[PDB]
């Protein structure tokens, strides 16, 4: 029956093989490897088998939220009410540790072009428009010249694969916003405006890109699609736990002897990942102070819980954190972890649209604080207070970066507290 | 019930005679029966809720020695306010003032929608946000 | 042209970004003239401009 261990993926369950650039990453290289395989007569079975498909495998989106993908495709598979439909692909990849969704774009720029046919087809769009980072120049090239070949050999524009589907693939670059990754604020960078996210209940199902239906699905989610709509929703839901379902990809960065970026089955254990693939902690795993497993949005956690947690959103709720991008971060106990998550609050004050007021003023706040915090230059009972303003910036902005930026705070209070009153002894005695 | 030994009374209330009132300050003013504009620099709207009663505005003048502004009015500090208008009119009928009521002024509902900043074909789109 | 078609018709304020960084790239920075220009072409008033050239961090006004 069920599984109860995970890991150990073998290299004929992995969907990204061509991860590390090691093939040919055009259109024939592409090919051998199985991509654009039969892809015709999944575009004539229609968009409910499609949907049907991404249903079965349980797939969850990989941006940093983990909705279920099948589900959310759904709200698109609607008549027409006279409006163009579009698909965007978020391909902003800002996320500090995050690299995974490079390597698609870079190495298998036709599984992404693939997926945004197939995404395309369940949702019933014209056309996609793939919205990459602009510091990423050289990747939106490869994927331009790949989208260019799949224009050349019909697998894309005017009657996409010989199915009486038409298609068309848009690469819009970005302008340097960590922001522009939320859906929303993706959506109001296409139309040419800041990159300040919208609110809800106004969905981009309903109104979105050009106030139209669209959909915004994360690269991974994306370019994994057609994979598991030949290989089945079936195949898919075979890895992982229950709701955890499916292969992700994950970047081991910090302090690891060899920092890298691989593949591996969902749910598999946070040590074993570690040690596996990443060559272990700097030190071996007694080293270890501390872990961010889903990139910075993601409360740290520190090696208590790292002993037996596993990869997997649900195993990570209930340690108190989330899988986000699945960006490990690892800290041995030669960092300043107050330095560390202090530089992360400083990120997203720098990345703060500035639109709402509790992220606006609050994450401005929170910099100052965690600045005197690694000083010490603070009293204890200000930690408390530190605490307190996280809770009003959670759950009180328009947008999750808000959110994101109180959740690190809060995970520095949660385990590491003491580190935090001890620095602030020292401080005491010596400035009397 | 009310054993009292009521009698009738068939004429309107007026007791111009016995509130001491000079005759200058009843015949002569005209009282403004209304409920008090919005303040335009506040959003707040706790101020137009009941109905007011004020006076004619008459003539102020600089004091000579301090340049203070004087007056002989003295009904120009008075404001009454009232539950309802026929309340405020009932008041100024009974004491002999002639008065001009002006209907409530009250804003109309406006359909607002958040999405019609995003339309696709119609003018409501926003260029900033 | 060629970037502007890439949006629907009466969309061309969609365009905004990819022609400032086009500016950029031409010139190496974004001086004043170069923000009012790029206001013309696409019939947005330039102030639009301003606020997508102030915001984002690639683009250098200076
Ligand atoms: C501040 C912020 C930054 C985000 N950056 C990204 C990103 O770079 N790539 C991505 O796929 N999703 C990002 N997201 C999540 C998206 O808003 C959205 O949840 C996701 O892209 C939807 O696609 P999915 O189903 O593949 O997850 C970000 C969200 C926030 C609040
Ligand atoms: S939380 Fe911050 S980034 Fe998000 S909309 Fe509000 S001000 Fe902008």
């Amino acid at each position: 029956p069920k599984k109860t261990s995970f890991g150990s993926l073998k290299d004929e369950d992995r969907i990204f093989t061509n991860l590390y650039g090691r093939h040919d990453w055009r259109l024939k290289g592409a090919q051998s490897r199985g991509d654009w395989y039969k892809t015709k007569e999944i575009l004539l079975k229609g968009p409910d088998w499609i949907l049907g498909e991404v249903k079965t495998s349980g797939l969850r989106g990989r941006g940093g939220a983990g909705f279920p993908t099948g589900l959310k495709w759904s709200f698109m598979n609607k008549p027409s009410d006279g409006r163009p439909k579009y698909l965007v692909v978020n391909a902003d990849e800002g996320e500090p540790g995050t690299c995974k969704d490079r390597e698609i774009i870079r190495h298998d720029p036709h599984k992404l072009v693939e997926g945004c046919l197939v995404g395309g087809r369940a949702m019933g769009a014209r056309a996609a428009y793939i919205y990459i980072r602009g510091e990423f120049y050289n990747e939106a090239s490869n994927l331009q010249v790949a989208i260019r070949e799949a224009y050349e050999a019909g697998l894309i524009g005017k009657n996409a694969c010989g199915s009486g589907y038409d298609f068309d693939v848009f690469v819009v670059r970005g302008a340097g916003a960590y922001i522009c990754g939320e859906e929303t604020a993706l959506i109001e960078s296409i139309e040419g405006k800041q990159g300040k996210p919208r609110l809800k209940p106004p969905f981009p199902a309903d109104v979105g890109v050009f106030g139209c239906p669209t959909t915004v699905a994360n690269v991974e989610t994306v370019a994994v699609s057609p994979t598991i709509c030949r290989r089945g929703g079936a195949w898919f839901a075979s890895f992982g736990r229950e709701r955890n379902s499916g292969t992700k990809l994950f970047n081991i960065s910090g302090h690891v002897n060899n920092p890298c970026t691989v593949e591996e089955e969902m749910s598999v254990p946070l040590k074993e990942l570690i040690e596996k693939h990443a060559g272990g902690v700097t030190g071996g795993w007694d080293n270890l102070l501390a872990v961010i497993p889903g990139g910075s949005s993601t409360p740290l956690i520190p090696k208590s819980v790292c002993e037996t947690v596993l990869m997997d959103f649900d195993a990570l709720i209930q340690a108190q954190t989330g899988l986000g991008t699945a960006a490990v971060i690892v800290m041995d106990r030669s960092t300043d972890i107050v330095k560390a998550i202090a530089r992360l609050i400083e990120f997203y004050k720098h990345e703060s649209c500035g639109q709402c007021t509790p992220c606006r003023e609050g994450v401005d706040w929170m910099n100052k604080v965690m600045a005197r915090f690694v000083r010490g230059d603070a009293r204890p009972a200000e930690i408390d207070s530190l605490w307190e303003i996280s809770k009003q910036i959670e759950g009180h902005t328009i947008c999750a970066l808000g959110d994101g930026a109180a959740w690190p705070v809060q995970g520095l209070i949660r385990h590491f507290r003491p580190e935090l009153e001890e620095r602030m002894q020292q401080f005491a005695q010596q400035h009397q | 019930t009310r054993d009292t030994q009521l009698i009738t009374v068939d004429e309107k209330l007026d007791i111009t005679t016995i509130t001491g009132v000079p005759e200058e300050h009843i015949k002569t003013r005209k009282a403004r029966i209304f409920v008090p504009a919005r303040n335009n620099m506040q959003s707040g709207v706790n101020n137009t809720k009941k109905w007011k009663m004020e006076f004619d505005t008459r003539e102020r003048w600089e004091n000579p020695l301090m340049g203070w502004a004087s007056t002989a009015d003295p009904l120009s500090n008075l404001v009454l306010t009232f539950s309802t208008k026929e309340d405020a009119v009932a008041f100024a009928e009974k004491n002999g003032w002639s008065y001009d009521v002006e209907e409530r002024k009250v804003p109309k509902p406006k359909s607002k929608s958040y999405g019609a900043n995003f339309s696709w074909n119609k003018r409501t789109r926003v260029s900033t946000k | 042209e060629a970037i502007v078609k890439n949006y629907p018709e009466g969309h061309k304020a969609a365009a905004v970004l990819p022609v400032l960084d086009l500016a950029q790239r031409q010139n190496g920075w974004l001086p004043i003239s170069a923000m009012n220009k790029v206001a013309e072409i696409l019939q947005v008033p330039p102030m639009r401009v301003y606020e997508v050239a102030t915001f984002y961090t690639m683009y250098n006004r200076k």
